[PDB]
């Protein structure tokens, strides 16, 4: 509901260091 | 996690440590997805070949954490468990199939900057992402070579099409399973290794920016070797039993 | 090689 949500990064919207890595590859 | 880095602190607040009370050591990675069930690797808690049949007694949950070894005071959060579900089909005789299992809390944990449930996949999620190419992300405490760590660590690992897969081992692949890795002529490298059985293999939708729980860190030959994969547990394909678990305990 | 826990825990 609240789920997969970080308070440090998305609750925030602060990207963490490689998360950019996952999304370049999603396509 | 071998050829991984340190976590940034917050990353992975869904990352649990199964903890073993005598004597006092890691047994396993494991995942928060609600304040009282957490995600793990039947093979975590059983495994008879190696006369593993641990009973809840036996174990706590330590949530929260970014150090290994340390008590993280006023961070960390350490549960009792109230009942270990292990999935009614985990093939341990053979080829660990269904490796899978659940931990209900004696206790609801509280979510702070650090402790955080993941979500876990829906069809169109699981059929959008778990794709060859695509990157998801594996976290633990586990070895770095085939020492240990300081810190959680994290690797960001491609999802390999599955004759590949099928193609690097002699053991017989299921549905129920997906292997992630580069290859050797990709340059890059990385793995899960020993400790990090049980953690989560997450990835980030980039449909509603949240981070999903696909795979369950569960076997592997050696580790990081060039030509083998990591093996996952899929997620979706067991969330019958999991739903069906969490509806009825 | 594990800083102890609250005997609270065990
Ligand atoms: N390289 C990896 N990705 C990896 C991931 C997890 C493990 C740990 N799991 C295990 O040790 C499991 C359960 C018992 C036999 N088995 C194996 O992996 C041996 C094949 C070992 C390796
Ligand atoms: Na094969
Ligand atoms: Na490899």
């Amino acid at each position: 509901a609240d789920c997969g949500l970080r308070p440090l990064f998305e609750k925030k919207s602060l990207e963490d260091k490689t998360e950019r890595e996952l999304l370049e590859s999603y396509i | 996690i071998v050829e991984g880095s340190d976590a940034e602190i917050g990353m992975s607040p869904w990352q649990v440590m199964l903890f073993r009370k005598s004597p006092q050591e890691l047994l396993c990675g494991a995942s928060l997805i609600s304040d009282r069930w957490v995600l793990t690797a039947a093979h975590c808690l059983l495994y008879p070949p190696w006369d593993k049949n641990f009973t809840e007694n036996d174990l706590l949950v330590r949530i929260g954490k970014h150090s290994r070894t340390r008590y993280e005071r006023n961070i960390e959060k350490i549960s009792m468990l109230e009942k270990i579900y292990i999935h009614p089909r985990y093939n341990w005789r053979e080829n660990l199939d269904r490796d899978i299992a659940l931990m209900k809390l004696k206790k609801p944990v509280a979510f702070s900057d650090y402790i955080h449930p993941v979500c876990l996949p829906d069809r169109e999620t699981a059929a959008s992402l778990l794709q060859a190419g695509y990157k998801g992300r594996v976290t633990g405490w586990g070895n770095l070579k085939e020492g240990q760590p300081s810190v959680l660590q994290v690797v960001n690992l491609p999802i390999v099409e599955r004759p590949v897969c099928k193609d690097s081992t002699r053991i017989r692949i299921t549905d129920n399973m997906f292997c992630a890795g580069y290859k050797p002529d990709e340059g890059k490298r990385g793995d899960a290794c020993e400790g990090d059985s049980g953690g989560p293999f997450v990835m980030k939708s980039p449909f509603n920016n949240r981070w999903y729980q696909m795979g369950i860190v569960s076997w592997g030959e050696g580790c990081d070797r060039d030509g083998k994969y990591g093996f996952y547990t899929h997620v979706f394909r067991l969330k019958k039993w999991i739903q069906k678990v969490i509806d009825q305990f | 090689d594990f800083e102890e826990i609250p005997e609270e825990y065990l």
